[PDB]
């Protein structure tokens, strides 16, 4: 009561949401937007009873040299067990959302792709789906604004969501006279820069790196480099990266086999060029905490580690089984995982020099398109064939400022004595070499 | 809409749930989908009287901060409701 | 009461961990509009004049 | 040993306040933060209402003969959480917050 | 010397929020210019058959409409690209012998939204403009200032 | 005035006719509305 | 502490050369290479099973034709079994007795299918130019998901480096335009549909023979071409031509149907006159 | 020296003449550096400005490389064979042979 004549006292911004309801009489009576928030809770926490023995271990199980991994939940549907999980992503804003983009490989089998953005919160179905007309290949989120997300699928059309948008058809779409790249699109992934609007690059199989501009109604198009000896046509690209350290060095991995370092600068000339691999590289990607250092997973089953003024590979990792994709951890430096056949295997260079520190089989009836890392917690994610993505916790034996717990009292050494570590022990391969 | 109509479906589809009731703010059956009909009557009549009561208590510690989901736990069932000014949805979900 | 207040507190604990392991209640972009939409450049003929 | 508790429940990620009561409704033992005696008193009657009332319409207006309440969990508007337990004859209202309202509350002391 | 258009001069204007800034509408392709500078700026393409009429959005510095014998209206939104035409629209099968705009509004119609074309035929047509055309963009002024005092720089 | 293909027929007369009968029902419709709007204020008052 | 790098080793027998070095200055040298030619063994014998088990249903690269991706594979296990080689000589007959075998199948392999496969593209490619579902009633592209197979295998056998019969590398030649013009036709038909749903159901009777203008420019672009025209380029600009004056056409008639005539309808219907 | 001065004016803007201006940048590091004549002096003798030489012949190969790359860009912006000429104009004599 004396709220309301205060409101009467001061009428400064009245009170809207105006009482028009849905109404209808009876089929379907309001159910809608305060209603539907309650209605979303309740199915949360109705879960939340059924998962609580999983729910009080994924928090705080806490899972020298040995590593275990444990595979908590599994996020799948029955009428979707054709499609592959392919790419996966993480909402930079918010750690529990996260982005998988089930589409087709295999090529001689093609049937549409549906993105499902899967909460930690609701293990059950997605919080969002988006139906495409192709397999959706690649999935990224954009550092600032995590409403903006990165779509590319077969016959390389390039699709922007909002999250935000109720509708859910796509926000921009690529056509043929906004020169949209023929084949696929294997990676696509968001510039951090937004002084030039929105910036958004897109690799294809064709083998065009494209940098694409967001406008009001229309997408620009501009070719940042061609991937390029006595053969036809251009060079074939499976994956690209750029350096977080320099905006304008950024990686390329081919289907030739042969990686690539690129400047956005100079569009006809290479920087460097890998001769290490021998068969299509899978997917590049620069080390956490230091420039000039990154890893590649080819179909030739070995895993290498380059340092970018060396033209070879500093170190390999031959495993017997195919090499599907390798990604670094966020919170250490001079750790990665590489899935292989209903094989996950995460290494450690402090902890040893070529042994595997844990070996894992998180499902064993399908083999694993693609896994993931997430950059909050100790969390990777693990994409199976039958677009199915099952998460795993690590252990603690694994972790950074290892040789002695709290000493030196160091706030830069965690950005910094990383950067020196991966120095001290890429010293130690020269002296071996 | 398939949103709200499809998630109280598949809440009620999912295992150990006994079953998911909307009350009326006046105290009304709006949907009701239990077994035996005495037990959706009782819970009709019963439960959101215990709501109101429950909504008091919060209030009176902090009239600005109102009840946004209430969660009660018996011996053998839990009892979960999310309030809302136009509906209330009420569940009754077996311990595991 | 020194044997109740430790397995009364225990029995809190263990609610208190539950709750702490997840928001539950989170709206994920909750408020936020579209922001930047998508908006395509029409011209309306309202009326023609004529002799 | 049964201050020890109270000092372990603060020590808790989240938890602002706690309050015991008797069968009667005399509040025990209270945290400084949430006030003394004052809210205690308040706090006792809304509680020992709720709980009672609780209590009686599960063993009748339900209709299922023998099934206790043993836990309450009154989730509201901010972060608040008041937990509401029973061992033996006593009772207690913990206050927990969520991430979102303890990096505010930690920002608020800095 | 070099600015002579190809045919004669059917239009000029300049802009209400940059009076410095002055269009001329010649021939096919129309042209900006500066209140000292002897030659354009900025050339504007060519078109599909003569320009009649071209003026400046009241409101808005940045876009500018043009009315062509052809038939068709091409606006042409500076802020956003320089290169290709904003939206292009037809008005009537029979040529445009005119263009004006609204300055100043009342009632409903704000300024800049109302656009008056000429026909050959003998009909005036009024286009209501987008609410994006007529209403100023952020930090449209400014952009356009920088834009012409580079262009300054570059005759 | 559209010019399509010049072998193939213009248009049809009967569509022509369709549409002034559509467009005059769509009108005497609205007049309806219009007046039944009028009519609802007059039982109020 | 040589035993234990031994073990780890069963990569690493690159990493073997560089502690031989060191222990190159100092039956220690012999020990080595038997260690050596262990982990050489055990590597011959992983293939050696897997080969066996695999070569029914081999694991591919990602999107990667049936045929071309099982030659690719039995030719990086090739690659991978002489890589070891470079008493003594009985780890060299098993080996052979592999390297013997991959080459002289999946050489045969190769030949049964690309005769084939090659035959039956040619005519798939030579097969007008686009085809309507008669269930459908609706326009949709003719090509041949066996065209950009071989294309793509074509490429793959290129990169590798095998010869290619010059028949299967002539069309991996044009390649590059095969593809501008599917790009451009997919284009065509997703905005003949799209325009097709811009118009309003009342005039779709009314509309009716301006659509079947646009339909019957199609028609000799459709049967007349035969794909390996001489100017597909030239019909898909009279295509481009055509929709933009459907367009320009159906947005006069819709503009003054949403804007001019409903606005007075609706204005009318609320004008209440008391 | 001249580049500086350059002020094209054409379609997208500031990005390239920023572009530009780092390059300057660059450029004006570099002879900063050879001012500095350490040694030096025009000696046949000394084998110490042929390393020099060396050393500046790859730092302008780099730049020759960077405006290379700024001019393609801005041909494929004015999309006009007079705009187009006018850019050639500005750069006649700043061809790098």
């Amino acid at each position: 009561a004396y709220y309301a004549e205060i409101m009467k006292d001061h009428q400064i911004e009245n009170k809207k949401k105006k009482e028009v309801d849905q109404d209808k009489k009876q089929d379907q009576s309001m159910y809608s937007t305060s209603f539907k928030r309650c209605c979303k809770i309740m199915e949360r926490m109705v879960v939340q009873n059924d998962q609580e023995d999983k729910y009080h271990d994924y928090r705080y199980y806490w899972s020298k040299n040995e590593g275990h991994l444990l595979p908590i939940w599994r996020f799948s549907n029955e009428k979707q067990r054709k499609k592959n999980v392919t790419s996966i992503c993480w909402n930079p804003l918010y750690p529990d959302l996260f982005a998988v983009s089930l589409g087709s490989y295999d090529f001689t089998k093609q049937r549409m792709g549906l993105i499902c953005l899967y909460s930690l919160k609701n293990t059950t179905h997605p919080e969002y789906a988006f139906n495409c007309e192709a397999g959706v290949m690649c999935l990224d989120f954009h550092p600032k604004s995590a409403a903006l997300l990165a779509v590319g699928l077969y016959d390389g059309t390039v699709l922007v969501y909002d999250i935000r948008n109720k509708h859910k058809k796509p926000i921009y779409q690529s056509t043929v006279r906004n020169q949209k790249h023929t084949d696929p699109v294997w990676q696509v992934k968001w510039n951090p820069d937004t002084s030039k609007n929105y910036n958004f690059y897109s690799i294809s199989s064709d083998g065009r790196v494209m940098n694409w501009i967001l406008m009001k109604n229309k997408l620009e198009p501009e070719e940042v480099i061609l991937l390029r000896s006595t053969l036809i046509g251009l060079a074939c690209g499976l994956c690209f990266d750029f350096n977080k350290f320099e905006p304008h060095i950024f990686l390329v991995g081919t289907e030739e086999g042969k990686i690539h370092k690129c400047s956005r600068a100079y569009s006809g000339q290479y920087q460097e060029t890998y001769n290490g691999h021998l068969l299509a590289v899978y997917k590049v990607k620069w080390n956490n905490f230091h420039p000039r250092t990154f890893i590649s997973a080819s179909a030739d089953w070995t895993v290498r580690i380059w340092d970018s003024k060396y033209t070879s590979q500093i170190i390999c990792f031959d495993l017997s089984m195919m090499v599907v994709d390798a990604v670094w951890a966020p919170y250490s430096s001079t750790v990665f995982a590489c899935a292989t056949m209903d094989k996950v295997q995460v290494y450690d260079l402090n902890v040893d020099k070529l042994n595997k520190l844990a070996e894992q089989k998180i499902v064993k009836q399908p083999k694993l398109t693609n896994l993931s890392f997430n950059y909050k917690d100790p969390i990777l994610l693990v994409g199976d064939s039958h677009g199915g993505v099952t998460l795993v916790k690590l252990s603690p034996n694994l972790c950074k400022s290892g040789p002695e717990i709290k000493q030196t009292e160091d706030k830069k050494a965690m950005e910094e004595f990383k950067n020196v570590k991966i120095e001290d022990y890429e010293r130690e391969k020269m002296e071996n070499l | 809409m398939s949103e709200v109509e499809d998630t109280l479906n598949r809440i009620k589809t999912h295992k150990t749930v006994l079953g998911y009731l909307i009350v009326n703010s006046e105290g009304g059956v709006v949907r009701g989908a239990f077994k035996d009909e005495e037990e959706s009557k009782n819970i009709a009549n019963s439960i959101p009287l215990l709501t109101k009561k429950a909504r008091s208590v919060v209030r009176d510690l902090d009239p600005t901060n109102d009840l946004v989901f209430l969660r009660i736990q018996t011996k053998l069932n839990e009892i979960m409701v999310a309030p809302d000014d136009e509906f209330s949805l009420i569940v009754i979900q077996t311990k595991g | 009461f020194p044997q109740a207040v430790k397995d009364l507190k225990e029995g809190v604990e263990k609610c208190i961990y539950q709750n702490n392991q997840i928001d539950l209640l989170e709206e994920y972009f909750e408020g936020e509009t579209s922001e930047h939409v998508v908006e395509n450049l029409s011209s309306k003929t309202l009326m023609l004049f004529k002799d | 040993n049964a201050d020890d508790q109270l000092k372990q429940l603060s020590a808790l990620e989240g938890a602002n306040g706690y309050v015991i009561f008797n069968e009667s409704g005399i509040p025990l033992k209270r945290h400084e933060k949430s006030i003394s005696h004052e809210k205690a008193v308040h706090i006792a009657a809304l509680v020992s209402d709720l709980w009672n009332v609780s209590k009686k319409v599960i063993q009748r207006d339900l209709k299922t003969p023998e099934n206790d309440i043993e836990v309450i969990r009154l989730r509201t508007k901010h972060s608040y959480e008041y937990i509401i337990t029973q061992s033996g004859d006593f009772t207690m209202l913990a206050i927990q917050l969520c991430g979102k309202a303890i990096e505010e509350a930690k920002k608020a002391a800095a | 010397d070099q600015g002579r258009h190809l045919g004669p001069v059917y239009s000029i204007n300049r802009s209400n929020q940059n009076p410095k800034y002055f269009l001329s509408v010649g021939d096919w392709s129309c042209k900006i210019w500066v209140e000292d500078l002897k030659t354009p700026i900025i050339r504007t393409k060519y078109h599909g058959s003569y320009l009649s009429d071209g003026c400046w959005s009241p409101t808005r510095s940045g876009a500018f409409f043009l009315v062509r014998r052809d038939g068709w209206m091409d606006v042409w939104d500076y802020y956003y690209r320089q290169n290709e035409i904003a939206f292009s629209h037809k008005v009537s099968d029979s040529p445009l012998t005119c263009i004006k705009i609204n300055q100043t509004g009342g009632a409903y119609h704000n300024s800049g939204k109302l656009c008056a074309i000429g026909d050959q035929d003998g009909t005036v047509t009024i286009l209501e403009l987008c609410d994006s055309l007529y209403t100023m963009q952020p930090k449209e002024k400014d952009i356009i200032n920088e834009m012409f005092e580079r262009e300054y720089r570059k005759e | 005035l559209y010019p399509l293909d010049p072998h193939v027929d213009p248009v049809l007369p009967e569509e022509t006719k369709r549409i002034k009968r559509y467009y005059f029902w769509y009108f005497y419709q609205a007049l309806l509305n219009s007046t039944q709007n009028s009519l609802n204020a007059m039982k109020y008052r | 502490f040589i035993d234990n790098n031994f073990n780890r080793f069963r990569e690493y027998s690159l990493k073997l050369l560089h502690k031989f070095q060191s222990t190159i200055k100092r039956h220690n040298l012999t020990s080595r290479y038997n260690a050596i030619l262990h982990n050489y063994a055990t590597e011959l014998d992983t293939i050696q099973r897997v080969f066996q088990d695999q070569k029914s249903n081999p694991p591919l690269v990602r999107n990667m034709p049936p045929e071309a991706g099982k030659i690719i594979w039995a030719r990086h296990l090739f690659q991978k079994i002489t890589g070891p080689i470079n008493t003594e000589i009985r780890r060299y007959y098993g080996s052979y007795n592999t390297l013997g075998k991959q080459l002289t199948i999946y050489e045969m392999w190769f030949y049964q299918d690309w005769v084939n496969k090659i035959e039956q593209s040619k005519a798939a490619l030579q097969a007008t130019l686009i085809v309507r579902h008669d269930e459908n009633k609706k326009l949709y592209v003719n090509f041949d998901l066996e065209i950009m197979q071989l294309i793509r295998e074509a490429k793959c056998l290129d990169r590798q480096g095998i010869e290619i019969p010059e028949s299967a590398r002539i069309i991996l030649l044009q390649e590059d335009k095969f593809k501008t013009y599917y790009n451009e036709l997919l284009y065509a038909l997703k905005e003949y549909e799209r325009i097709n749903s811009k118009i309003k159901p009342i005039c779709k009777n009314l509309l009716l023979p301006h659509i079947e203008d646009l339909d019957l420019k199609l028609r000799p672009g459709m049967v007349t071409l035969t794909w390996t025209s001489m100017n597909i380029e030239s019909y898909l600009y009279y295509v481009h031509q055509g929709l933009k004056k459907l367009e320009q056409l159906i947005i006069n008639v819709n503009d003054i149907i949403e804007n001019r005539i409903e606005n007075n309808l609706k204005t009318v219907s609320k004008v209440v006159l008391v | 020296n001249k580049l500086e001065k350059i002020e094209l004016g054409g379609t997208k803007g500031k990005t390239l003449t920023e572009s530009i201006a780092q390059i300057f940048k660059e450029f004006e590091e570099a002879v900063q550096a050879f001012t500095s004549v350490s040694y030096d002096i025009m000696n046949i003798a000394e084998k110490k400005f042929d390393d020099d030489f060396y050393e500046f012949r790859s730092k302008i190969k780099e730049l020759e490389r960077r405006l290379a790359s700024v001019i393609t860009q801005g041909f494929d912006d004015y999309d006009t064979i007079y705009g187009r000429f006018k850019l050639l104009d500005n750069f006649e004599g700043l061809l790098t042979r």
